[PDB]
């Protein structure tokens, strides 16, 4: 029941239910109003002052100090060069070689 | 499972194996039989506290 | 390094730096260079804010507010409050210091080279929204405003940093001193055209470009939106609360009581209650399975030399002649002298397991062109009624036999009271279920699956004969080597581990299948001979069955020994609950009984429709048998049924404890449960037992 | 090697792996007390 | 105050989470007096936990 | 907390929520005061909350304390701290059966329940002699101690055994050893041991190794079968399972014999039995002291058949000869006997 | 209530996650805001392989 359109980049069908009509039945619904989510986040921030700012600062600092090797700690990763499932280290190495 | 995998049964056991002959000889020649490692057919002493 | 950190700075500074840097969510040990940098920065800012003070009008005799060191949340809220009260823009980066006079936030930094470039690049990073002072180890200083710091502060900071620089090179630490810009090298992040377009087209309906969404999020005040959205929402969106009652609960899956449906077949891999081991007393030495099978058949030579089969029952599709010839080949291979257990008459083995009837794969193009190649419908599991043999299986597998098959290694001496409690629990458990037939069946299962997995080591394109053997010990101490039959495993040319390798198993038994025709619709059974136990002749049948399992199924069978730990954990949870009612352990009391307490008794089953009680040992045996059957009869239906019966049982418990449970969509739960009761014997019998127990609880709750 | 191999010198071994020996010593000098189950 | 108001609140929470896109499971959820419940395969019951 | 419990304050009584049915080591119900003591020692928050607080005194050195011993104005009623430390000579006291100290006038000063349960390991290798307490040690140590005791006084044991009375199966060492024997099989073990020892004594095949091995098991009352014939066993299992077993025919890790050097191995410890072994003992090797009512008559005869399990031995009839195996490569031929 | 969520990951929308990320990082450097936003936008265009 959301907005259906055609992506101008990948040329694929796209469905956007956000801010869509509210459900009239108990069936599962993906229509999440943006205003309600924003209000809930506002309530959380007000209840926990200085929480979002501190968390974002810590995340950005960790990102600044982190290294690419961290990506190797993970399960099977989809390698695009061969289009299969390969270990994280092999996928990272192949992507790096292609980038080079 | 460890003893089965490594063929390191107790030195005083009656099992037979290629490694078990040397294990039995070491068990016979050793005085501190409580100090031998499990891998050498010694007695296991692991428990919750350790 | 760390020694220098703890020697050159006061404990308070070190602790503040450590606890402020540990928020990075990373190991603080392997990377202490930034710890030194942060400690030096903390010292510098502390010194900067200890000499100048203000007054009611601003007399210089504080002026500097310290933001760093304090928790990031408290620091951020304090900075926001200061910005709001002073009516100034809030810097996007947490300023390390604020000034009361200039009414501006300020930042400090420490470098090793000239400070001019560091100041310029920091200005580029933060623009002109924040002032800065910077000092360098090589006696360089930079201030955005010359009226910020006095001579005394600059001189003291310079002396401290120069002393630190001089001392670092004394212990070979200046060499490994990392700079300051490294932790903030990445500050430039420009999005490309494609990613910008993807972001723009990924906004909720109502926005044209992501700039609009960002402005809407950063500007609009959505307070009260939830109430407005809920007010107009249709009333039909309601959970429909409904208070639960005893009468609301009803039997689950009544179709299992429908006599029209067929009985549930016996689909377990190995016979459990009908097994028949050809006992052969041995000293206790370990021998290869082939030699053990050869000796066992030699002892019972009459069965080995049987060549005329008296067919008793036949499967719907299997061919009795092929199976019998394959069994004859297997026994011939077992009775020969070659060390290998490899079949040499591959004819009947190949033609008996339907290994030549597999379809041939052709190129996809031909299939696309062809019109007769169509996808086949899924053979959904049939629907079957209650099978009477599962009750007998549960009854018999929980009995105590005359032999045990468990010999676990030793453990170190117990000292702590918890170790003593655990050892007592283990003693009681093993004593109770040492001789239980379920333990022997479990050991046979795990050993057979282990042998099957091992045989797949290097032989994959060849047929392998494997005897279903077991090592058992009796009360008197003499140990036997039982042979329960043979099984020939075929080839798996494909290297995949989830690929079925057909194996056909011939297991001995002493039960005539004609008694329960519905128990064996999938088995081909012969009659080989007759054994004598007390001078009385008892027949011996050979149940031959084809089966298909993959390497992962072999691993599952090998892990099937976890039923011991599962049952022990269940018993330990029961004991822990009993002890939690009290404040002291309840193990011996609930097993043997103390002066204050009495031997706990559990409701085991039914006798002529009446409840029957039993010792905790019987409950432990029933728990072990239930766990073993759950593992053996495990399929997606069983796990789903258990997962949903969890919720049903929890609701029943809430009803029992007078907690007034409420259910929103009860029929949804019932449908979810009944979706899994199709053909699994264990699931059907569990549903039957659940219905019986629910009836008992209903009739017993009225008292 | 564990049976008839050359006998080396293990002096100072405890120093190298001192943390494990400290843990073992702490465990040995323990004074176990009572065991109390859930509150309920 | 009374279970009726508690269930009114539960209904309001259900509607609210619906507004946020979170869909509560009516076919796998139940309500009972506080003191006994479950949370991520961990049953809590008047202090005891399994 | 102990002060609350001892003061018998009604609030302490009202501060109990759970059951207080605590048991002691002996399994006897604790006295109510000690029951409350233990409950509140394990449960401190409940009593502290139930007691109620009050304002602390205004004296300089007097201040309150919270539940976690934190100084605060709200203090437990009637409880205060003080920096004016109070300062901290022997007599004789009588004792009674229940290990309770009673003063001269009769008041109880120290009971048996005041012993702290703080278990620990002594810093010095203490030694004890009495066998009544050997049970505290592990099963292997108990076996080693009882067999050492049997061996050291072996002369007295043999002298009393030759008399044929029953007072020699009730020594304190045997009572200590009985503990590690499983209860269910203890009767059968004792019956079999007594039967085999009696058979050995009647017809002179007295073997020191078998006598030492099977003496301790003879304590427990005999438990014979309905036929009146003693049970038969191949190995006698002890508590702890696994290694804790004594082989009746060849030898076990807990007990082994080397007749070539005449060396006895008990739990990995080696001893010499010189002077306690007869010259003719070796010749009567093993076959006359492994089963009840059976004696050796020949050697391995494949014609008679393979080795017979205990199941067939027990159902055998007198005057019939069978074959048994001691250990790998040493079979023997035996015959049932009425005596 | 021991609630459970049906189709939890089949109902949550990447656009809502983008909105949450934007709201959380409302006071943060623009480059970090873009860095955080790059993930939700990538997910909002995900293509599944069959």
């Amino acid at each position: 029941k959301g907005k259906q359109y055609i992506s101008d980049v990948t040329g694929c069908t796209m469905v956007d239910p956000t801010n869509g009509p509210l459900p009239e039945d108990n069936e599962p619904s993906a229509y999440a109003q943006l205003d309600c989510v924003l209000e809930a986040l506002d309530r959380m921030d007000e209840e926990h002052p200085g929480l979002f700012q501190a968390a974002s600062q810590n995340a950005m600092e960790t990102l600044m100090v982190t290294t690419v090797d961290k990506l190797t700690q993970g399960r099977q990763t989809f390698d695009w060069t061969v289009c299969r499932n390969q270990p994280a280290a092999t996928a990272l190495n192949t992507t790096i070689t292609s980038f080079r | 499972d460890y003893r089965y995998t490594y063929k390191c049964h107790r030195g005083d056991s009656k099992v037979e194996g290629k490694r078990m002959k040397i294990i039995k000889e070491l068990w016979e020649n050793t005085k501190g039989r409580d100090g031998l490692l499990v891998a050498d057919g010694g007695p296991n002493i692991y428990n919750l506290r350790n | 390094m760390d020694t220098f950190i703890t020697r050159n700075f006061q404990t308070t500074i070190i602790q503040k730096a450590k606890n402020t840097m540990a928020e990075f969510s990373e190991d603080p040990e392997l990377q202490p260079a930034m710890l030194f940098n942060i400690c030096v920065h903390l010292e510098v800012c502390y010194v900067i804010s200890d000499m100048n003070f203000l007054d009611e009008e601003g007399k210089a005799y504080p002026q500097y507010e310290v933001i760093e060191g304090m928790p990031r949340t408290i620091a951020w809220m304090v900075q926001r409050s200061l910005a709001q009260e002073h009516g100034i823009e809030t810097p996007k980066y947490l300023a390390d210091l604020f000034d009361y006079k200039t009414k501006r936030f300020i930042e400090v930094g420490i470098t090793k080279g000239l400070a001019d470039d560091y100041f310029w690049k920091k200005k580029e990073k933060l623009g002109n929204s924040m002032e800065l002072m910077i000092f360098s180890y090589n006696q360089d200083y930079s201030l955005s405003n010359e009226s910020s710091l006095d001579e005394e502060g600059k001189g003291r900071v310079l002396s401290r940093l120069t002393e630190l620089q001089a001392e670092l090179s004394l212990k070979n630490l200046w060499q490994v001193l990392i700079g300051e810009e490294d932790v903030e090298k990445g500050i430039d992040f420009k999005l490309g055209q494609t990613i910008s377009r993807l972001r723009d087209i990924s906004v909720p309906a109502g926005f044209s470009n992501f700039e609009g969404m960002r402005s809407y999020i950063d500007n609009i005040d959505p307070k009260g939106a939830i109430e407005r959205n809920l007010a107009r929402m249709s009333p039909l969106v309601s959970v429909t609360p409904k208070k639960l009652t005893w009468e609301d609960l009803r039997p689950i899956g009544p179709h299992i009581y429908n006599h029209e449906l067929p009985e549930v077949p016996y689909n377990a891999f190995l016979l459990m209650s009908d097994e028949l081991g050809l006992a052969n007393m041995t000293e206790g030495k370990s021998k290869k399975p082939k030699t053990l099978a050869k000796e066992c058949l030699e002892k019972y030579s009459t069965l080995r030399d049987q060549t005329d089969p008296i067919l008793i029952m036949k499967s719907e599709k299997a061919n009795e002649n092929f199976l019998w010839k394959l069994w004859r080949d297997c026994v011939n291979t077992i009775s020969n002298e070659e060390m290998s257990n490899e079949l040499q008459k591959t004819n009947y083995a190949k033609w008996a397991t339907g290994d030549g009837l597999t379809y041939q794969k052709i190129m996809k193009e031909v299939a696309i062109d062809d019109e007769t190649m169509c996808q086949e419908e899924p053979k959904i599991p049939n629907k079957c009624r209650v099978a009477a043999w599962v009750q007998t299986e549960m009854n018999l597998l929980s009995t105590l036999t005359s032999k045990r098959a468990l010999d676990l290694p030793e453990i170190g001496p117990d000292v702590a009271p918890v170790e003593h409690v655990g050892s007592e629990r283990r003693k009681y458990f093993v004593n109770e279920i040492n001789y239980c037939k379920a333990s022997t069946v479990m050991m046979k299962y795990v050993l057979f699956h282990t042998s099957l997995l091992n045989e797949s080591n290097a032989s994959m394109g060849k047929y392998k004969v494997i005897p279903i053997t077991n090592r058992v010990v009796n009360e008197k101490g003499e140990s036997f080597d039982m042979l329960y039959g043979l099984a020939v495993k075929g080839q798996s040319h494909l290297r995949g581990d989830t690929d079925v390798v057909t194996v056909v198993t011939f297991e001995f038994s002493s039960t005539d299948p004609r008694v329960d025709s519905g128990k064996w619709p999938k088995y081909t059974v012969f009659r080989i001979g007759s054994l004598f136990v007390s001078g009385r002749e008892k027949s011996v049948y050979l149940y031959c069955r084809v089966n298909g399992t993959n390497k992962i199924q072999m691993k599952w069978g090998m892990e099937a020994r976890r039923c011991l730990l599962q049952s022990m954990q269940q018993m330990e949870a029961i004991v822990e609950q009993e002890s939690s009612i009290q404040g002291y352990d309840m193990t011996k009391a609930c097993f043997k009984g103390d002066r204050v307490n009495s031997p706990k008794t559990f409701s085991i089953g039914t006798q002529e429709g009446k409840l029957v009680k039993g010792s905790f040992g019987k409950a432990l045996r029933v728990i072990f048998t239930k766990c073993l059957m759950h593992y053996v009869f495990g399929n997606a239906q069983l796990e789903g049924f258990s997962a949903e019966s969890r919720r049903l049982l929890l609701l029943i418990q809430a009803l029992k404890d007078r907690k007034g449970p409420w259910v929103f969509d009860l029929e949804g739960m019932y449908s979810g449960i009944e979706e899994c009761i199709s053909n699994n014997p264990w699931v059907i019998q569990s549903a039957y037992w659940f219905n019986e127990w629910l009836g008992f609880e209903k009739e017993g709750s009225k008292v | 090697w564990n049976t008839y191999g050359p006998i080396g010198d293990t002096e100072g071994f405890e120093r190298v792996y001192e943390s494990f020996f400290l843990r073992k010593m702490r465990l040995d000098n323990a004074t176990w007390g009572r065991i109390t189950f859930g509150p309920v | 105050k009374d279970e009726e108001t508690c269930m009114e609140g539960i209904n309001d929470f259900y509607r609210t989470c619906k507004l946020l896109g979170i869909n509560m499971s009516k076919k796998k959820s139940y309500c009972n007096e506080t003191g006994m419940f479950e949370f991520t395969s961990m049953f809590y019951r008047d202090g005891f936990v399994s | 907390i102990l002060c609350m419990v001892f003061s018998q304050d009604t609030r302490m009584f009202q501060g109990v929520r759970g059951e207080i049915n605590f048991l002691n080591r002996a399994g006897q119900l604790l006295s109510p005061m000690y029951q409350l003591q233990r409950y509140f020692l394990n449960r401190s928050n409940d009593l502290f909350d139930q007691w109620g607080y009050e304002e602390s005194p205004k004296a300089s050195e007097l201040h309150g304390i919270n539940e976690s011993m934190n100084a605060s104005d709200y203090t437990l009623k009637g409880v205060v701290v003080t920096r004016n430390v109070i300062d901290d000579e022997t007599e004789k006291v009588s004792i009674t059966k229940n290990l309770s100290l009673i003063k001269r006038t009769g008041e109880v000063i120290m009971g048996a329940n005041d012993v702290s349960e703080l278990e620990s390991q002594a810093q010095l290798m203490i030694t004890y002699d009495t066998p009544k307490m050997w049970e505290m040690g592990t099963t292997k140590e108990l076996v080693q101690n009882t067999y050492q005791w049997v061996l050291k006084n072996l002369v007295t044991l043999k002298a009393q055994f030759l008399l044929g009375k029953e007072d020699m199966f009730q020594w304190d060492a045997f009572e200590a050893f009985e503990s590690i024997i499983p209860q269910k099989m203890a009767g059968q073990y004792s019956g079999f041991a007594r039967a085999v020892l009696k058979q050995m004594r009647d017809q002179e095949v007295m073997k020191t190794d078998q006598f030492i091995k099977l003496l301790p098991f003879c304590f427990s009352p005999p438990k014979l079968r309905s036929n009146g014939e003693p049970y038969q066993f191949l190995k006698l299992v002890l508590k702890g399972g696994g290694e804790n077993f004594i082989e009746v025919r060849k030898g076990s890790p807990l007990f082994s014999y080397n007749p070539q050097t005449e060396v006895l191995t008990i739990c990995g410890r080696m001893m010499s039995l010189k002077g306690k072994i007869e010259d003719e003992e070796r010749n009567r090797s093993m076959g006359n002291a492994v089963l009840a009512g059976f004696l050796v008559s020949g050697k391995y005869d494949p014609d008679l058949g393979d080795f017979k399990t205990i199941e067939e031995l027990e159902k055998l009839k007198p005057g019939e000869k069978a074959n048994i195996l001691l250990y790998q490569g040493k079979p023997v031929k035996v015959v049932k006997r009425k005596r | 209530v021991t609630g459970d969520n049906t189709k939890w990951n089949e109902c949550l929308n990447p656009r809502i996650f983008l909105a949450m990320t934007e709201r959380i990082t409302r006071d943060s450097p623009i480059w970090f805001r873009d860095f955080c936003s790059i993930a939700p936008v990538l997910f909002s265009n995900k293509i599944a392989r069959l």
